[PDB]
DNA sequence: AACAGAGTGCGACACCTGATTCCA
DNA sequence: TGGAATCAGGTGTCGCACTCTG
């Protein structure tokens, strides 16, 4: 793969998720614009409410890849979620292929966050999706999951 | 009658007498005092004694258990066993019969080169049907479990097979299921008529507030004793101490479980995360829990880095919700019918436990213990496994079935686990199995609310 | 004195073996001696037995009879031979005829020689008599913690449940008829169940002070280094035996060797191993035809199982093989033939073994394949495995991540190097990192039942045992 | 048309543990 | 979205066959 220093920015995704006390959970979200040395060029803490730690990651990629469609340039994603990025990535074409159905013939949890994903990606094929995980990207997942506790405590 | 081994008795009664703390002429009266009893300890190692009440029956099983099988033993440790089991067939206890069924034995190393025999029952205790004062004194009974006779049409159970040939007991067996229970039944009424003592499965306990009380009762004491017919071990006793140690506690003059709780301040993140992590469960009973906690979630939000600013202010709060908490909340009564379920968990410096019926919404009670300089050097398993203890003492104490949900997990496996794997276990898991043979009682392990990192209590 | 059928040459039987000695001349003359003055130990007749100084014992335990039964045709090859044993036995007075309320068959065994053992038939006896559980007879662990020194040596016992008497009214069990005539025993009839249990007791009862003595029901085996200690611990076994009343064969018994048979296996200067009989039984074999005979060629497969660190996974087929067919026909395939051939080529590249101290903890290396897993085991300071073993994973345990493989390999070690520890410590070598992370792993990740995962994860508080990661021999 | 011990495998029921799925 | 009934499947007991050693 390319090496970091061609691509025009690096997104770096986190989401946590906390049990809340008659609420179930409380789950935020931070995401961190970088653009290339390493420069965190600015930052997004959102909290979101009652769901589980994987609405929190899904919908910090939705954030990321329409920040990414704000973005001019090819840009790159990173996050502590590696299944998404290996479902998308091993099932897209049969995703859009079979009606936003799983192999169950079943509508999968996060429809229109799922077509939100699909269509972003599409429209703008030049992004990397991937995610690595002792490394460079370490402290940026570290302030990442404290944004995300900050984002999930808010309320 | 001629032992092997002879113990220095003189040696260990000048220990005694040197380190009871009492006035010089009471010393020497109370060593008087004690040498006119000189027949009164076992000056033979494995010395038995002997009881003549009416022999009791212990094979009520109604279904015929199958024999286990037997491996080698070391060659090691084959010379002293063979000797003590020389002893003990040489005192009669033990004969060379042939029975149907068969026990697995093997031995454990004691800290020295010498061993220790170990028998497995697991499979007999299976098919067998059951049913304070400042001045301090313990006694205790070496091997008083050789000290009831068994039956003779019930001698055949406690067979095993030791150098190619089976040997036979004949008195109450080392591990057995009821033994400690019918044991003790009898040595509690053995002194029925003296108030104030204090019996645990093998030691005595006496409390007296002066000296001559102190003496009078140890004599009489002493002379119940030698007409039933039992034996001390003067190594493991202690007496006229200010400090004793007792059921796993230490005793001081005039408890130390308490249900104050209360915690020291916060200093890190960490710190307020615990806490959070560990009240997490009040949400589900306490209406106004929300408010109270509005406070610790603001200031949580805020903060950043391992850097903190709580104020007074916050103190406030966690002892109001400490007190709101504990005072009257919702504390429901016991159930008699309901079985007794208790949750508990461990601290790096303390510990804490709860106890539910049927699963209720309430808790019942609360417990606490503080950990010494003695145990602070242990390891976290011997923490929460001498927490368990005291958990299963005050949970028995307020019992009916009962339920455990502990981190151990090595508790219920062993409470479950098929016939071919049984093979053998370390040296506490058999005293830990005294409690596990009984089914009134199980274990389980849930994986919630760990608490690495926590503020200690106050002083 | 006493006057048997048939004598037997004693000079030839010692001359032989003071020949077939690794001793020099003036220590054959010594031990020449020591034979010769100790003459009356061995028989010097056909059928020869012992009598026992002990008080009997009561096998008249049953609460209800049973039905006596009739003799059914036999072998006409062996009747002189068996009329030969039953006048000696009677010669000797064992044997007395009788009249008795219960009556046994009589059966015929072959026998090495043109002679045949006597072997009766007790099946309604058995089933009506209560059994004695005493277990003292594994071999295995015998065979497996025997100690082995430069000079070893053996003693076999002959007719030995013979010489052990009954109470008199327990006698009327043994009945049997011959010829019409009835008769009945006086000592421990073979074929009795107890029989073998009162047998070895007795027997390890008599050896329990001797040092370094390994007893297995009619065997005695020993090893030591140095002559003198030799010849010390062989003469004091001899007047113990003597004032045993027990006999001793030359033919059956050997000494002073440096290699030496034991219960099927050869032990040498180096070790333990197979012999050159077993190898001959196993090169002379034949593509199986019926479910009995392959039944039969995987069983004495099988009994070797532990001389090899892959045995398992070659032998699955054939094992396999067995569920297809139904019946006694087999579809055999030209690929079972090879599996064949390959497994008696791998056991004729065979190694020898080691024994197992009782003073250096023991060590475990376990490593897994994508089918398969390999498990050895070594003493502190070794380098040559004490035995092997192998793992066969099944459809359940393939959908299995490599973390369960190799953990459900380390419970399925450990299930027997917890017996094989003898309360030494035990440290393990395996390749993974750590441990602590492992109770770390989260539950999303993994698939295998959590009443396994109890079960694996027990081992972790067990002061006995350790862990230790090392990076060597890596596979996938 | 034998037993005791050891080793291994396969096979039919029992009982419960977990997943699928429907419904609020 | 989450929550609990129904149900298919793994683990455990006991049966069978064979081998060897004696």
């Amino acid at each position: 793969m390319l090496p970091i220093i061609e691509y025009a920015a690096v997104f770096y995704t986190d989401g946590s998720a906390i049990r809340s006390p008659n609420k179930s959970h409380s789950s935020g979200m931070g995401i961190v614009h970088a653009v290339f040395e390493l420069t965190i060029e600015h930052q997004w803490s959102i909290p979101l409410g009652d769901h589980t730690a994987q609405y929190a990651e899904i919908s910090a990629v939705e954030f990321a890849c329409k920040k990414a469609n704000n973005i001019s340039g090819p840009v790159l994603i990173v996050t502590d979620s590696d299944y998404v990025a290996r479902s998308v990535n091993e099932e897209l074409p049969f995703w859009r292929s079979n009606g936003f159905v799983n192999n169950k013939k079943k509508p999968l949890k996060h429809i229109s966050k799922w077509k939100n994903i699909s269509d972003s990606l599409l429209l703008k094929r030049d992004i990397i999706i991937v995610h690595e995980p002792t490394s460079i990207h370490t402290q940026g997942n570290n302030l990442a999951d404290k944004l995300a506790t900050q984002g999930s405590y808010t309320v | 009658l001629e032992l092997t081994v002879k113990l220095p008795v003189q040696d260990f009664k000048k220990e005694l007498i040197n380190k009871a703390n009492i006035n010089n002429e009471e010393k020497k009266q109370l060593a008087k005092l004690l040498d006119k009893y000189d027949v009164l300890w076992q000056q033979w190692e494995n010395q038995v004694g002997h009881r003549k009440i009416p022999p009791h029956n212990i094979a009520t099983g109604t279904v015929a258990p199958r024999p286990q099988r037997q491996y080698h033993i070391n060659t090691k440790a084959k010379p002293s066993i063979q000797q003590v089991i020389d002893d003990l067939l040489k005192q009669g206890v033990l004969i060379k019969q042939t029975s149907v069924m068969n026990t697995p034995i093997y031995p454990v190393p004691k800290p020295d080169g010498k061993w220790r025999m170990v028998l497995d029952y697991r499979a007999v205790n299976k098919t067998v049907p059951l049913i304070r004062q400042k001045y301090k004194s313990t006694i205790d009974l070496s091997n008083g479990f050789w000290a009831h006779p068994i039956t003779k049409d019930s001698q055949w159970i406690t067979a095993f097979t030791w150098e190619g040939k089976q040997h036979v007991w004949t008195r109450l067996p080392q591990g057995f299921l009821n033994s400690p229970a019918l044991f003790t039944a009898d040595v509690v009424d053995l002194l029925k008529n003296i108030p104030g003592i204090s019996v645990y499965v093998d030691d005595i306990y006496f409390s007296t507030e002066t000296v001559s009380e102190h003496l009078k009762i140890l004599e009489k004491v002493f002379k119940i004793l030698l007409e039933a017919g039992y034996i001390v071990s003067l190594k493991k006793s202690a007496l006229l101490r200010y400090e004793v140690t007792f059921l796993g506690f230490s005793i001081t003059q005039t408890s130390e479980f308490k249900d104050k709780q209360n915690i020291t301040s916060p200093r890190t993140l960490k710190e307020l995360q615990s806490i959070l992590g560990l009240f997490n469960f009040a949400r589900n009973f306490v209406p106004n829990f929300s408010e109270i906690i509005k406070p610790l979630y603001s200031l949580i939000s805020t903060a950043e880095g391992n850097n903190i600013k709580w104020t007074s202010e916050h103190t406030r709060y966690l002892e109001e919700i400490v007190s709101a908490l504990n005072h009257a909340g919702n504390l429901e009564q016991r159930d008699n019918e309901s079985p007794l379920v208790v949750k508990l968990n461990a601290s790096p410096k303390t510990g804490y436990i709860r106890y539910y019926n049927k699963g209720g919404q309430k808790p019942i009670a609360y417990a606490s213990h503080v950990f010494t300089n003695t145990e602070l050097k242990f390891t976290p398993l011997e923490k929460l496994l001498v927490t368990m203890h005291k958990a299963l003492i005050k949970a028995i104490d307020l019992a009916q079935p009962i339920e455990v949900y502990s981190p151990i997990i090595s508790m219920q496996k062993l409470q479950k686990t098929p016939l071919p794997e049984r093979k053998a276990l370390s040296t506490r898991w058999i005293t830990w199995l005294s409690y596990l043979e009984d089914p009134r009682i199980t274990f389980y392990y849930d994986k919630t609310l760990p608490d690495l990192k926590n503020v200690p209590e106050t002083v």
